[PDB]
């Protein structure tokens, strides 16, 4: 009853998104052409958290996808359950985001923005109680970096108490796939930080080391980092759609891992993750589970934990589980290095559980942490930015489109300030 | 120099349980007071 | 031409020299002070022997 | 009680002697810890 | 509740664990496949000290095994027996220490050191109650000797109140096959007199020689060998998976065994061990065992026992027995070679019962001896050693690579009072 609307915005966010609403309609168990046939009774009680009953049972997923070339929403549709997406729900432009943080959130977010309010408070009203808004994007991009942010002041300035989720994939050092990402980054941290309440941010190399080293796979690819993060999310939205022995809200979520409005960067990771081919060695049990949870070789984003200190944490669970061994663990690995969690905050570390683990495993959990080491992400950034501007690299695309460098400016120090304050807080 | 350090530390422990028994086996000071005052 | 290639090349062969240097200098500092730290922890369980 | 109070004083004179304890494993502790620098000098001199 | 970590190192180490593993886990009543198909439960009710559950009957074994090739991995897969094994333990290099102490110690040891202790403190977690580890290796190769001795350090640097059993194959010289092997021998027990505490001889010349004899074999290859040295080792730990009448487990057995600090270098044999012609017209009685159990030319060692004293010796039979029978066997024994006793030990001979003996033998005895004989093959090595370093032959191979001179000549004065001892002893 308690609604979500999901928001997906360029090309990354389109894909991650298309894989997000696969894996959430399989285990609800609609089938590919949009009719329900799963097999138990109890993931039919839910269904309107994610999705509407138009007639005749062919469910319509409670979602919004927007882009400014329609080569991507070709390919949303045609990639599996892609018909079940409402064809209302494609607001799509002409001419195409450029990598230009100007043309995605200047001058094409005046007439794409406005035409794709309409779609989004139309799904608000047939929607009862939203509980709050989730959105998948990009940072590194000309949509989802600048088009996606002007849509975020848009929605939070209609609505002020909703929650909101910014599933953020972020530019990185290694795999840096283009190269004006400083740029996209920094005009969108500025708003992001300023603007959202729960920033779960991601990245490229970190899904690679993981698909690497923990799945061992061969040639991992865009399709397994989608399958990933789509894990991650709807991990996230398990409590909201299956009851459990401690039901965690969004709201819950936010209050026990934010102890400063500003300070809600968190980084997040998945268990367990283990290998096709030593599924049959492993030992699904909650210390393994915590093992694998509490290491940085497991953690979604490319921060070394172990280099900073843990502020707070959560840790959803799933599966018949008991919450006496559940927060023993909890409690151990806190006693065991005090050091890296702060000094002012007794039981750094929430837990809760559900009684419904995913379709294809029996017990399942994910890792969510305010750490204050997640500040050299942004302090990479922040480094790039300063050595490409001090030489005005690449700005007549910015400040030939309604742009003035103090823009800039104020962005950098925005970062600034704010890796400043996670780096005081040590 | 860690060998020598592991090999101390084990001695330590020990004599700390050598000591927390000792206890345990005499008491189960304070009975020399009321011996007395008998 | 193959004289600006072999300057260029003898260069990065000597800041790859450095690197490795670099490398075994900072392995030495640590374990001088492991060691150093080492006698401390022996110096302190003599004390709680005694 | 009264007599408690000389009991209380052999307690002191007993803790003297723990002090006294104290001062000769100091003194024997500290050549302890002369001789191992001496060790770790010659050591790292070879 | 007592638990055992296996580590194989080098080839040779891997092959006897792969024996060792395809032998134990049939007299536990599992098959390759892993899921138990036995008779009894006198076999499960204590396997935990070997096998952790897996996934609802699935046994793994607790074995590392370890190398610098993937050549003799993947032989030890394709072999029967090796699914059992957790795909996570496999770790090896590619470049190969290539039968050099430097490479085995020094730059593949350090290269790969820090990763396999990772996975032997994952399985020394698992666990709840080590009482002590086993090691597989020679000492006359490079991933063997000096890497083993390099693992076995470093363990101790971590466990120091455990106990390991290093079972070392010799080298000897009539069966030699590698052109330095004393190069490696004398720097292999420079630190297996230091850290190892329980070092158990073994030489391919003694087995040969067992085999030719006694089991009246035509072509004995390596497996039959691998059978022996397994049989021993199996049958030297069964007082912790099986109930018997007078139980001693390792570190009784180490603390009746080893009179001084320095002295762990242990003797085995093995009873019964027929020919399939000779099996037939035989009697198998307490007497009888006892005899062939202390016959000479049975024991797993080159020198032989009449070239000195007994500082003490231990037998452990299984099979439901009568353990006055074995008392009064011993102390026969004893009395009728009381000139090879130490004399400032009385009743030089321990004796342990176990209810179980090995399948198909209805009746088994190990024997295990700290005579001061083992000096023979020290000072037989010694000789080869000392003959090729007087003109250091071979030698650039390792100062190359990072050893100084003075090294040598302290594993030869370390080596030399090791060889005095005993002397002093007997
Ligand atoms: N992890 C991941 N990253 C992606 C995927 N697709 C794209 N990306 C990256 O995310 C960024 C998204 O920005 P972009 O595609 O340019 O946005 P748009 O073109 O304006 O819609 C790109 O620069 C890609 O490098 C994906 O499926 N998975
Ligand atoms: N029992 C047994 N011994 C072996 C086998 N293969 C080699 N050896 C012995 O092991 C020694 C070589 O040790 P090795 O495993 O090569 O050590 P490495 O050189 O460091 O890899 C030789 O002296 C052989 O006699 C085998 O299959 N079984």
């Amino acid at each position: 009853m308690r609604e979500i609307v999901h928001i997906q915005g360029g090309q990354c966010g389109n894909q991650i998104g298309a894989k997000f609403w696969e894996v959430v309609s399989d285990e609800h168990g609609i089938d590919p052409t949009g009719t329900y046939h799963g097999d138990s009774d109890l993931q039919l009680e839910r269904i309107n958290v994610y999705f509407n009953e138009a007639t005749g049972g062919r469910y319509v997923p409670r979602a919004i996808l927007m882009d400014l070339e329609p080569g991507t929403m070709d390919s949303v549709r045609s990639g599996p359950y892609g018909q079940i997406f409402r064809p209302d729900n494609f607001v799509f432009g002409q001419t195409g985001a450029g990598n230009n943080w100007a043309k995605g959130h200047y001058t094409e977010g005046a007439e794409l923005i406005d035409s794709v309010l309409d779609v989004v408070r139309k799904e608000a009203e047939s929607c009862d109680c939203l509980q709050g808004f989730q959105v998948c994007h990009s940072l590194g991009g000309g949509t989802g970096s600048g088009m996606g942010t002007l849509l975020i002041s848009k929605i939070r300035e209609e609505y002020p108490d909703r929650m909101m989720l910014t599933f953020s994939v972020v530019p990185s050092p290694k795999v840096s796939d283009t190269v004006v990402e400083p740029y996209n980054a920094t005009l969108s941290v500025h708003q992001l930080v300023e603007n959202a309440d729960e920033c779960m941010v991601l990245d490229n190399e970190a899904l690679y080391d993981i698909c690497f080293r923990t799945l061992k796979l061969t040639t991992p690819t865009f399709g397994d980092l989608n399958h990933l993060i789509s894990a991650v999310m709807s991990g996230i939205t398990c409590c909201l759609r299956f009851p459990g022995q401690l039901n965690a809200d969004l709201r819950k979520l936010a209050v026990n891992l934010i102890p400063f409005p500003r300070l809600h960067f968190f980084m997040v990771g998945f268990t367990p993750l283990t290998s096709r081919g030593s599924q049959q060695y492993r030992a699904l049990t909650v210390p393994e589970l915590t093992q694998q949870m509490w290491d940085a070789k497991n953690m979604m984003c490319a921060a070394d934990p172990r280099h900073g200190r843990y502020l707070t944490a959560s840790a959803l669970f799933r599966g018949r589980m008991s919450t006496k061994e559940v927060d023993e663990q909890m409690l151990n690995v806190q006693n065991k290095n005090s050091s890296y969690f702060v000094e002012w905050i007794p039981n750094n570390v929430k837990s809760s559980v559900c009684d419904i683990p995913p379709k294809g495993l029996k017990m399942s959990a994910t890792f969510i942490g305010n750490s204050t080491a997640i500040q050299e992400m942004f302090k990479r950034v922040s480094e790039q930015f300063t050595a490409m501007f001090r030489r005005k690299a690449f700005l007549h695309w910015y400040t030939g489109e309604g742009m003035d460098e103090m823009e800039f400016t104020e962005a950098e120090s925005n970062m600034n300030d704010l890796v400043s304050e996670y780096q005081q807080y040590q | 120099i860690t060998l020598e350090l592991k090999e101390r530390l084990l001695r330590c422990e020990k004599l700390q349980a050598k000591f927390e028994i000792i206890s345990a086996k005499h008491r189960g000071a304070y009975y020399v007071i009321k011996a007395a005052q008998e | 031409e193959d004289n600006f290639n072999l300057e260029g090349r003898i260069m990065g062969d000597l800041r790859a020299m450095e690197e490795e240097a670099a490398r075994l200098n900072s392995q030495i500092e640590e374990g001088r002070g492991a060691k150093r730290d080492t006698l401390a922890e022996i110096v302190e369980a003599e004390r709680q022997i005694m | 009680l009264r007599q408690r109070m000389i009991e209380e004083w052999e307690a002191k004179e007993w803790e003297e002697r723990e002090q006294e304890i104290l001062s000769i494993q100091d003194k024997r502790l500290e050549l302890l810890d002369n001789a191992l620098q001496v060790r770790e000098e010659e050591l790292d001199d070879e």
